[PDB]
Order: structure tokens, then sequence, then C-alpha cells
């Protein structure tokens, strides 16, 4: 590396083998490839680690805790199935978090790290794995680096240093070899492009380069747990104490009865395992892998847990105009000069084939000196290039050089050749670069510069009309700003040209045309977002008139609309800009801080943003936003390691599902939390009133355990798998508490766990009118609770919607389980192994059936009272 | 307005030889340029025939010569004219034709939707 830093790079080429220009064979590909390796570097545990990560969760060590303690007793099945319920609920965790994990990853190997690399010496579109030492990679502005790159030619080239060094200081490259962000003249592993362009061939790729330990320790960490998760395992914490104090109450109150020490030790322990909710974590976990799932299947890549959860909570979002809601396809289409006359530009593409026609007939070359000098301004100031009829650099530049390639005056790019330039820039919004002619050495240097209408018409200070060169009037700023509002009106973007000696000394010559196509698929979206209660908004750095009119077209701007420059929202202070900005749809000629700025004045109002951008100004405000998001097909790389969310397929119809399974994540949490609360409450009042009453305990420890296994286990987290409704996706977002236990949720739980302890007291008191003490009466309230456990479980698939409209084929998950369930159950009444470790005798099949109907009566209510609340909503 | 369908079009191989077609339903002694424009299978949009107000046929660099445009005036439908296309140079082969509007800055490009073309197999 620094040895190849201090040689001159014809020797660097003379130890390599490799060509400067013309790159290298693909023979000599396939033979480097066959020595030096692939890009990835030796390989990246699911079977030790990650089985073993879900034993650390606290509820799992309690749970645990109380195995060895029945140990500790040596009652080996109670034991044995504490370690059953906790076997099973971290086997979902890791078979979901790994499938999860899975997904994501061949979804990030899905889009590859694209490469500008000119492998025969023509401009080919190559990946980051099928580079080879030796090959010369062209350096668009925003990509990522391919390789470990050593550059022959860099007329303008600029590396972040954020990557490695943790620096967000600005670096630069220097072509000139450097003796022994530490060598500026070898570019480094992990580093993208901030501005500028630049070529160069590669040392080394994969192990060989030093900087990928950097690339090893950043694969070491663990995502950290999202706000949802510890929110939960919090909440299982809480109910996990609430039970603890039931049951240490019941403990007293059963040690004054007398009851056996042994037997109630087993109940409580039991009852303790019971009502703790060791499946909450675990089916938090769960819907979040879920939820990551679709996302893959939405073609969404999710970097990080927390995304998925805060995108439910999503009720503004934002966007840019070119590369999110325009394709960011930009063609030259028309032309108005200084002079007043006006020219039309033939067809679309970064093509160098098309007509421009005045007055009724074509213009080529030195025809017409207006529009060639509007044209050669096009084609020295566009740092980009275009190569072999693809683009390389940003999308507008290209346009105006596809002109320049249109009207015929190409090689001018080339005859001029820059000394100093000035840089493009978000905030600064013009360009410029002063050049001399190859031929004409003895004619000294002119500037030519591009930039925004008003930035350009205040810099420049004379004009041109009928080919002489006349000082700039009010009149002639009047009759190009109305030309100008006439562009932007009719949906062109509007860039002024101006060329002269010296900055500031600059001459205005005329516009062009710029227009760009709407992505299709965004209108139909945006109508359904906004009828889905969200604010989709329009952050712009052009003009007034274009971002209304694309809002228009695209549906954004409403009849009576407000938009605010950006120096008026740098006038507003923070308060009255929240204020007015759930009016504005529209900001433009806004800086990327300006950006930032409106989107903590949405943050603090407490809505949640979702930037939806494509640019390499300032990628800190997609960092700033609570959502990042970033185009696949064209995005720079540098807004796509900043975003929080990538979509590759590019259509806003999947941001629009991003939010709907957010959404329904806490719907099938809500479930999860109704159903095993309710037993808990029910299968606990039951053990409290009854060992309290001095009447024999309806249920054993085993009984209880089962019932464990019951309210936690795949019966509980089918209640957390069953997919999302499309009527409670028509809801409005809610806000950033998750408010899970509400007060309708809360009385329909003890709603259900009354009904069940009222129907059990009933039939162990029916079992008990003889006053006898038999296994009988208890495996008749065993099952009676079973089967109640079960309807409450149907009862709970759906929130706001009736038992019967939803249908059992919803959720296959939840059908295996309840037969699963009722498969066990009959094997405990039935088998004589399990009807003695059970404390079991068989039943009657009519009392099976009294027992069926006496346990779908909590289903019948249940029913009913939605039923009642939806009429009332009515 | 133009409508613009295409026919005689779909997927062939590299070496064969066919003959576009594109119907227009507005006039073409008013338009300005008549142009068939590539957009390839995962790649952008190029063009492959066009013919303006100057009377110049433009022909693209990767097809040029082998790949013809002719048409007239009275039957309302252009055609393009290819020979031995490559498996690279396959496409999504577009439709495009504008009228001359300087009062009406008029976005009078409408494209059609076009007809896929694409080389897997080869033999
Ligand atoms: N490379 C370049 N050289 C000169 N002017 C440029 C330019 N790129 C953009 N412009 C113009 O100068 C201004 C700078 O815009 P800016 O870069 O801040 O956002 P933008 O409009 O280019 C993309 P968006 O609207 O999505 O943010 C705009 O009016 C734009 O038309
Ligand atoms: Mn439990």
């Amino acid at each position: 590396s620094k040895k190849a830093s201090e040689l001159p790079v014809s020797e660097v080429a003379s130890i390599l083998q490799a060509d400067l220009q013309n790159g290298l064979n693909k023979c000599e590909v396939s033979h480097r490839r066959a020595f030096h390796g692939w890009n990835e570097f030796d390989i990246s545990e699911p079977l030790w680690k990650k089985y073993i990560s879900q034993f650390k969760n606290p509820l799992i060590m309690l749970l645990l805790a109380s195995a060895v303690i029945s140990v500790l007793m040596h009652q080996f099945d109670d034991a044995v199935s504490i370690t059953v319920a906790i076997l099973i609920v971290v086997t979902v965790a890791f078979v979901q978090e790994y499938r999860s994990e899975k997904s994501l990853e061949e979804l990030s190997k899905l889009v590859p790290p694209e490469c500008h690399c000119v492998r025969e010496g023509k401009l080919e579109h190559t990946l980051a794995r099928d580079l080879v030492p030796g090959d010369t990679v062209c350096l668009s502005v925003g990509d990522r680096v391919p390789a470990d790159l050593r550059l022959f030619e860099a007329v303008d080239l600029s590396i972040d240093e954020s990557s490695l060094t943790g620096e967000t200081t600005p670096c630069s490259k220097v072509t000139a070899p450097q003796p022994a962000a530490s060598r500026s003249n070898i570019a480094f592993m992990g580093t993208l492009v901030r501005c500028g362009k630049a070529k160069g061939v590669v040392i080394g790729t994969g192990e060989n380069s030093e900087f990928g330990e950097v690339f090893k320790m950043m694969q070491a960490e663990e995502a950290p747990k999202t706000p949802l998760q510890k929110s939960m395992d919090l909440l299982g914490k809480q109910l996990s104490f609430y039970s603890f104090g039931i049951i240490g109450i019941i403990m007293l109150v059963g040690w004054l009865l007398g009851k056996d020490i042994l037997e109630m030790f087993t109940i409580s322990v039991s009852l303790a395992v019971a009502a703790i909710p060791e499946g909450l974590p675990i089916v938090v976990t769960v819907t979040l892998a879920l939820g990551v799932m679709r996302m893959v299947k939405k073609r969404a890549i999710v970097k990080k847990l927390p995304i998925v959860e805060t995108l439910g909570c999503c009720n503004v979002i934002c966007s840019d105009k070119t590369g999110t809601l325009t394709k960011n396809e930009m063609t030259v289409t028309h032309i108005f000069t200084s002079d007043g006359l006006h020219a039309e530009v033939t067809g679309v593409g970064y093509n160098q084939f098309g007509e421009v026609i005045v007055d009724g007939d074509v213009v080529h070359g030195f025809y017409n000196p207006a529009v060639s000098r509007i044209v050669e301004a096009g084609c020295v100031c566009n740092d980009a290039v275009i190569r072999n009829n693809t683009l390389m650099g940003k999308p507008t530049e290209g346009a105006l050089i596809a002109l320049a390639m249109k009207m015929g005056l190409d090689g001018l790019q080339q005859d001029y050749i820059r000394k100093a330039e000035y840089p493009f820039s978000s905030e600064q919004k013009w360009m410029a670069v002063k050049c001399v002619h190859r031929t004409q050495q003895d004619r000294p240097e002119i500037c030519f510069m591009k930039g925004a209408y008003e930035q350009v018409i205040k810099y420049c200070t004379t004009y041109q009309s009928k080919g002489q060169t006349l000082t700039l009037t009010q009149q002639q700023r009047d009759v190009y700003q109305q030309e100008k509002a006439r562009m932007g009106s009719a949906g062109l973007r509007v860039l002024a040209l101006a060329s002269g000696p010296e900055l500031g000394q600059l001459t205005f010559l005329g516009l062009v045309g710029i227009i760009d196509p709407p992505r299709t698929g965004v209108k139909e979206a945006v109508t359904t977002l906004i009828a889905s209660g969200v604010s989709i908004k329009m952050i712009t750095g052009d003009s007034q008139e274009t971002a209304v009119a694309i809002a228009s077209r695209l549906g954004l701007y409403s009849k009576t609309s407000q938009s605010v420059s950006g120096e008026e929202i740098d006038a507003m202070d923070v308060q009255q800009l929240s204020q007015i900005v759930p009016k504005v749809a529209v900001f433009y000629r806004a800086s990327p801080r300006h950006k930032m700025k409106i989107i903590k004045s949405l943050q603090k109002n407490g809505s949640v943003v979702a930037m939806t951008g494509d640019g390499v100004n300032d990628a800190v405000a997609l960092k700033a936003a609570d959502i990042g998001v970033a185009m696949g097909q064209t995005g720079t790389d540098v807004c796509k390691e900043a975003a929080d969310m990538i979509l590759v397929d590019d259509d806003f119809q999947t941001i629009m599902s991003a939010i709907e399974e957010g959404k329904g994540i806490y719907n099938n949490i809500k479930n999860f939390v109704r159903f095993q609360l309710s037993t808990s409450i029910a299968a606990l009042t039951l053990i409290s009133l009854a060992t309290l009453m001095n009447f024999p305990n309806p249920l054993n420890a085993m009984q209880i355990l089962w019932i464990n296994i019951i309210m936690d286990g795949p019966p509980a987290q089918s209640l957390g798998v069953e997919p999302v409704d499309k009527d409670v996706i028509r809801k409005p977002p809610r806000n950033w508490k998750d408010s899970i236990l509400t007060k309708n949720l809360i009385l329909k739980i003890l709603v259900s766990s009354i009904i069940i302890v009222c129907g059990t007291l009933f039939v162990f008191w029916r079992e008990l009118r003889d006053n006898v003490i038999t296994p009988r009466d208890t495996t008749m309230t065993f099952t009676c609770f079973v089967f109640f456990d079960m309807f409450n479980a149907l009862s709970s698939r759906s929130q706001t919607k009736s038992v019967f409209e939803i249908g059992l084929c919803s959720n296959r998950m939840f059908c295996y389980a309840v037969l699963g369930s009722i498969m066990g159950q009959l094997l405990v009444i039935y088998f004589p192994p399990l009807q003695k470790v059970f404390q079991t005798e068989s039943l009657s099949i009519l009392d099976l059936l009294f027992l069926l109907g006496l346990t779908s009566s909590v289903c019948i209510v249940a029913e009913i009272i939605k039923k009642v609340e939806r009429s009332r909503e009515k | 307005q133009v409508q613009l369908q295409e026919s005689g079009g779909g997927l062939v191989q590299a070496g064969g030889s066919l003959r576009l077609s594109c119907a227009a339903s507005g006039s073409i002694f008013g338009a300005d340029w008549m142009g068939w424009y590539r957009q390839a299978p995962g790649k952008e949009r190029e063009f492959v025939a066009g013919i303006g107000h100057g009377a110049s046929t433009y022909y693209a660099d990767s097809v040029k010569g082998r790949f013809t445009i002719s048409r007239d005036n009275a039957k309302n439908t252009v055609y393009l004219q290819m020979n031995s296309l490559k498996p690279e140079d396959t496409a999504v082969y577009y439709c495009a034709v504008q009228y001359t509007q300087y009062r009406s800055y008029d976005s009078l490009l409408y494209w059609g939707q076009g007809t896929q073309v694409t080389v897997s197999s080869g033999s």
C-alpha cells in the first residue's frame, strides 16, 4: 500500500500487469481472479451463538430458575415441562430471527455495489465482486469505491473519511505520488465520493487490502434492542411482578388453610410459570422478524429493526422532486436565447441524437451564434461526461451535454482544458469553470457558468441581443423572468447559462428547458396514502413553478395550497414553522440545511417523518429523518449507506406497505396480549378463590403447566403471527406511545376471564354438589378451562372484527396450534400414563359436548359485544 | 393527439430479420420527429430509429446501417427495418412522435407502450 503509494503510477503499472486506458482483457481478468480471488473476504455460528443468545432474556432466566428449583425438589415432569416451554419459545424466536436475517442478507446480495469500469477501453457496468486487480475504474459522484484504488488521473476527486477514520472532515486526493486519510494518493476501501470525477487502477481486492479489519469489526456488533422490545420487556416484567404478588398472596392464604406444602409449592411454581409472559419478547421478535420478511417481500432492505416499528407511527413523508417523484431523467426540450429568439429541441434521453430547429428550419454548428454559444456553455461547464450513450455523472449536467452532442458541438468539450474550477454546491446553487482553447492558446481563458436562474442573473453583468453585447437592464430581467416562469409552469426545469472572461464579469446568454417525467405509479400512490391519513410533502431545490406543476400533475398540490420558499423558511422561527408546515405541500429553493430544518420542525410536533430522497448534497438529513429511504435503480451510494431503508423497485406502493405492516404488528401484539392476559387472570383468580374458598383446587400443577404451554406457546405465537387486515390499515396513524392495554382491551380481558372463571366454577360446583373428592371433577374443570382457553384464543384473533367474519383459514398456524392443543388435551384425558401423571381419568362424549357449548358461550358473548361496539361506532 | 400502437414486434433471436410497424392516429406532416426509442431490459433508454424535420434520418451507433427507417405520409404508420441485432442490443422498443408547438411550452412528446425484445437462449 505505502510502497505503491511512494511508487509512481507508471512503475505501478510496471509491477502489476495493467493497461492504463484500455483496462484488462477478460482472459487476464480470469487469470488474475484465479490467483487473487474474489472481493468478499473469507466468510461472515447460527447453530451455537444464535440459539444461546435467546437464553439471556430475563424471563427465560427466571423460568430456568423455576425449573431448577423444581429440580431441587426432584419432580422430573415439572422441570421437563418448563424446559419444553422454554425450548419451544426460544426455538420459534431463533427460527424467525434466522429466517429474517437470511432473507435480509439475500436482498442485500440481490443489489450489488455497481462499478463504472472500463474493462475493454469502453465504459461497462460491472459489480464490485467481479473486479480483479489491475482494472481501471471510472469514479462517479456519489459512488462507493470498488476496491483499493490507485488513481492515475484526478481532475477533481473528493473522498470521505467517515467510514474508517470516523472524521467528517473533507479530504482530497492528489494525482502526483507522495513518498512514504493516511495517504491521499491511494484511495481506501469503504469510502465514497462526495464530489468530482476521477479514474484509477486497483492494486488489490478482498483480504489483501489493509482496511478489511474495519469491516471485520463492523460485522461483530449486534443490533440493539428496539424501544418496542425494551417497552415490552418492561411489560413482561411488570406482568410477572403482579402475578408474583398475586401468587404470594395465594400462598399465604393457602398456608392459613393448611393445604399440603409440597402440592401448593408445585401449584405456585406452576402458576408463576404460567402467568409470566415468557412469550412476550419472543412474540415481539417474531413480529419484527416477520415484518422484515414482508419488507424483503415488498423489496425493501431494512438495515435495523426499529425502522419496522417506526414506520407504523409515520404520519408525514417528505420527499425530493428529482430521483424520488420524477425519475431523474433529464433532457433539454426548449431553448430561449437572450436575443429573444426561441429554439425547440428534439429527442428524449442522454443521447447525441436530436434536432434543434429555429423559426421552421434546423440549426447546427455555428449557424446562429446565440444558440451555439448557449450549447457550448453546456459542454465545457459540465463535470459529468457521456460515454457510449450512458450517463456517468449527475443527470442535469448530462442533459445539456446530450443537448451539446445533439447540436453537433461535442469536441469543444475536449478542446477546452480547465485549470482552476468552482465546484457546484447545493447551497451555492451555481457552477463555474475557466478553461483555455487547445488550438488557440494565445486567446485568454474565459469562464462558463450554469446554475439557478436568480443567482445566474444576479452574477452576470451584461446580455446579448442581435449578436451584440449590451448592459443588462430591468426590462431584460423582466422578460427573462416571465419566460422562466412560463418554462416552470409548463413543467420544465430551468438552467440559466452565462459566460464571461472572469467571475463576476459574466454575460447572460439564455435558458434551456429541461423536462423530467413524473415517476409512474406515484400519483395513485400519493392519492392512496393521503386517503390513509399521512401528509406527503415536497422538498425541492428547484423553482416555484416547476415544483408546483410537478406536484399538481402528481396530485400533491390542492387547488388552494401554500408553498413556502427557502428564505421564508429560514426567516420563520420553529413554532410558526410547525404551525404552517402541515398546510405546505411544496417546499422549493431549499438547501439540505433547509431540509434538515423541515425534518426537525415536523419532528418537534411528535410527527414521525420518512424522507424518501436521492442525492449527494448532504445525506445527514436522511440520518435526521425518523426513516431514511433511498431508491435502488437510480440511487447514489452515499444516500444508500445513510438510508435506513432501500427500495429497489422504486414505486411508492412499498413505503405505503411498510406503514401498513408497522400498523399490523401492534394489532397482532394486541391479540397475543389479550389472549395471554385473559387466560392468566382466569387461572389466577380460579386458584385464588378456590384456595381461599377451602374448596379443592380445580387444576393441578401439571395442568397449569399444560395451560402455560397453551397460553404462551404456539397457540399464542399463532395470534402473534396473524395476517393484517385492510380495514385496520385505513385507521389513522397512531402516536409514539404504543398504548396497547387500552381501556376497551382491559374491559374485554376482564369480561372473557370472568366468563371463563364463572363457567369453571359452575362446572366445579356442579360436580361437587354430592360433596365428594374425585379426580373426575378436577379433569372436568381442566377440560373446561382448556376449551375456554381455545375459545378465548379464537375470540382474540381480531380486535375490531367479529370472529365469524374473519374465518379460520386466514391463520394456518392458529388452526395447527388449536388442533395440537386439542389432541394433547385428549391424550391427557385418554392415555393411562398421561392419566396418572395429570391426576386425570376419562370422561364422556356428552360431557365433552356440554363443556364445548359452555365454552362456546364466551365466544358468543365476545362476538355480541364486538358487534355492539361496531354498531355504536356506526 | 397521437395514440401509438406498435405492430409486428416481439422478441427475435440475434441474426434475424423483421419489420416493425407503428400506427399513429394523428398527422405526420405537422409532426416534428417520428422516432423509435429502445429501452433495454434492466438498462437505460436509447433510440434505434429517428427521422425529423430536417430530413436527416438518425441511426444509433450500435445499429448504424443495419437498422433502417422508412415511412410515408398517407398511411399514418411508420415502419422500422432491423437486421441482425445483438443480445446486448435487445430492448423494449418504444415509439415517439411530437409536433412543433413559440407560445405553448407543452410536452408534445407522446410515447407508445411498445413491444419487448430479449435474447436469452442464443442457439
Ligand atoms: N450541477 C449543477 N450545476 C448547475 N446548476 C445546477 C446543478 N445541479 C442542479 N443545479 C440547479 O441549481 C439549483 C441547485 O439545486 P439543488 O442541488 O440544491 O437541489 P436540486 O434541485 O438540484 C435536486 P432536488 O430538487 O431533488 O433537491 C437548482 O435550481 C438546480 O436546477
Ligand atoms: Mn408463562
